């Protein structure tokens, strides 16, 4: 609750690219792919 | 006959903000985006009057 929490806020938002950018490439849809990777971390911890 | 001030920008804006949640669809980026494109109006108004735009918003929206 503060203005550096909203600036953590970007910054997780604007690390997000990596996996996009692995969309674009592949050519897959970057919201798609990033959609599963909300739905898939919530339970995998890691190795997902 | 609306009243302005920044209230028409901000109140045109958490409505679309709401219907993405259940919208979502491929769009419900497109609505934030719009959401977020109509609070600048007041932002520009802080930042030509000197006050803090985030306090400025976030007391609007609350």
């Amino acid at each position: 609750e503060g203005v550096q929490a909203f600036i953590w806020q970007e910054f997780a938002s604007a690390l997000e690219v990596i996996p996009t950018t692995l969309a674009e490439n592949a050519g897959l849809n970057s919201i798609k792919v990033v959609t599963e990777l909300r739905s898939k971390h919530e339970n995998g911890e890691l190795n997902d | 006959v609306v009243y302005g001030g920044g209230a028409a920008e901000v109140t045109m804006s958490l409505a679309v903000s709401e219907e993405a949640d259940k919208q979502r669809g491929i769009d419900q980026y497109a609505f934030r985006g719009f959401a977020q494109a109509l609070d600048t109006i007041p932002m520009t108004l802080a930042e030509n009057s000197g006050l803090d735009p985030i306090g400025t918003l976030s007391t609007l929206k609350s």
